[PDB]
């Protein structure tokens, strides 16, 4: 069927209420949601690996996809949580420390902290240098960016920068670092693997600089706007600095 | 009351305002939760109202009711 | 027709063939009778004809799943009344030919496989050994 069979996958996010089994035991309530939210999200990101998934989840029409961001747009700390890790290891990021603090969360990201193949009796130098340094070819096609270059653009075109500011805003401190760092994320991954013509009007982020330079708004919305850029050009000043 | 032709008129409706496209996330939600089973439903009631068997009738109700008890929780 | 009779007639009161969708074909034991030269089948002890339809319209109504318990403990009163009308072969083609195209639960598919467990089905054995030798 046309909207209704695959679509399904997604329902266990997009219904906020969500009842699989008609006949379940009422002792367990929240531990079967969580098994609905992982199952749903490793689905979701199975069908985003494939071709046929991504073609037909992102259909011109009334599509998955826009009923994925448009849920995201909704104040609801337990949807929108969740979302945020469906759409970090949608694009093989690395997820932060869950803090308030944009400061501490930055820092979990670095390309290069520690890690426990570093030691000397596992990886000790070679497995180090294959991380901070980088790869010999600056000419070959890398497949990988290619496909993360047409699923971003999918995301962007059904207004994905929207979604996240919104999300940025109007939301709580353990929200509003993750979406920060994975807007940050993408802005950066936008201007080093997107065409030209995608990606030289998304630096301008217009809803949030208009938000952060707006005066008639309440004030609150207006400051964390600035706190937002603030971090913003922090993280990207993170980025070029560089692994060391 | 065994009356077909009534629960027929009581839940054409529905089926009809579901097939005008969903216009909120809501109903987005709605239909992709409950959309599949109460297409296959109107399917099995079409082929029983097109030849009379009830045997076409018990997996409508049976789709009907999976539907109804997942919404009741 | 029965269906609308039984609502308002019980089941001791019309007490003082049944099998709607059987034909030669997709019977256990009716192909072999052209095939491999079956003996057609014997005649049972309108007082198995009535029983017959009405175990079919009880396992029919048992596929809706809106009231399993009445058309179970139905089932079950039959099966203690009439240990008889579950050895008729040519009615566990037919409820096998429903089970077949209908969406039962589990729990009801499984009751209604069990039921025909403790059978014997002499006839068929008895033709097929002497069809063999
Ligand atoms: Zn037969």
């Amino acid at each position: 069927r046309a909207d209704v069979e695959l679509e399904r996958i997604l329902a266990p996010y997009t219904d906020f209420h969500y009842r699989h089994s008609p006949d379940t035991a009422e002792g367990q309530l929240k531990e079967d949601r969580e098994a609905r939210f992982l199952a749903s999200k490793m689905g979701i990101i199975a069908t985003f690996r494939s071709w046929a998934g991504i073609i037909n989840l992102c259909k011109p029409g009334n599509s998955g996809i826009q009923s994925l961001i448009g849920v995201l747009c909704i104040p609801n700390m337990e949807i929108r949580r969740g979302l945020l890790e469906v759409l970090y290891d949608i694009f093989r990021l690395p997820l932060p420390v869950v803090t308030e603090e944009f400061i501490e969360a930055l820092l979990s990201v670095d390309p290069g902290r520690f890690q426990d193949s570093w030691r000397l009796s596992d990886g000790f130098v070679a497995a180090e240098a294959k991380t901070i340094l980088p790869h010999r070819a600056r000419s070959r096609p890398d497949l990988m960016d290619n496909y993360l270059a047409l699923i971003l653009s999918a995301f962007i075109r059904n207004g994905l920068l929207e979604g996240l500011v919104e999300v940025i805003t109007n939301s709580d401190d353990h929200i509003s670092v993750r979406a920060t760092i994975l807007l940050g994320e993408l802005l950066h991954m936008a201007n080093t693997i997107l065409p030209h013509s995608h990606s030289h009007h998304l630096h301008c982020l217009p809803t949030l600089m208009n938000m952060a330079a707006s005066f008639d708004i309440p004030k609150e919305k207006r400051l964390r706007a600035s706190a937002a850029l603030n971090c913003l050009k922090r993280f990207h000043e993170m980025k070029k600095r560089g692994p060391k | 009351e065994r009356n077909v032709k009534g629960m027929f008129e009581v839940l054409e409706p529905l089926h009809a305002m579901m097939e005008r496209g969903p216009q909120t996330l809501k109903e987005t939600s709605f239909n992709q939760a409950y959309g599949r089973d109460l297409m296959e439903a109107q399917e099995w009631c079409r082929k029983y109202m097109k030849s009379g068997n009830v045997k076409d009738l018990t997996q409508a109700w049976d789709l009907y009711y999976h539907v109804f008890r997942r919404i009741s929780k | 027709s029965f269906h609308l009779l039984r609502q308002q007639m019980s089941l001791t009161e019309i007490m003082n063939t049944g099998l709607q969708e059987h034909t030669d074909d997709n019977c256990l034991y009716c192909v072999c009778i052209e095939i491999l030269g079956f003996q057609p089948s014997n005649q049972l002890s309108m007082c198995r004809i009535l029983l017959r339809k009405e175990v079919l319209r009880l396992v029919i109504n048992l596929s809706s799943s809106v009231s399993t318990k009445c058309h179970e403990t139905g089932l079950l009163t039959i099966k203690e009344k009439y240990p008889q009308t579950f050895d008729d072969i040519c009615l566990y083609s037919e409820v096998s030919h429903l089970l077949s195209h209908c969406t039962f639960r589990l729990p009801c598919r499984r009751f209604i496989q069990e039921l025909f467990q403790d059978v014997q089905f002499l006839q068929m054995h008895e033709e097929a050994e002497a069809v063999l030798a």
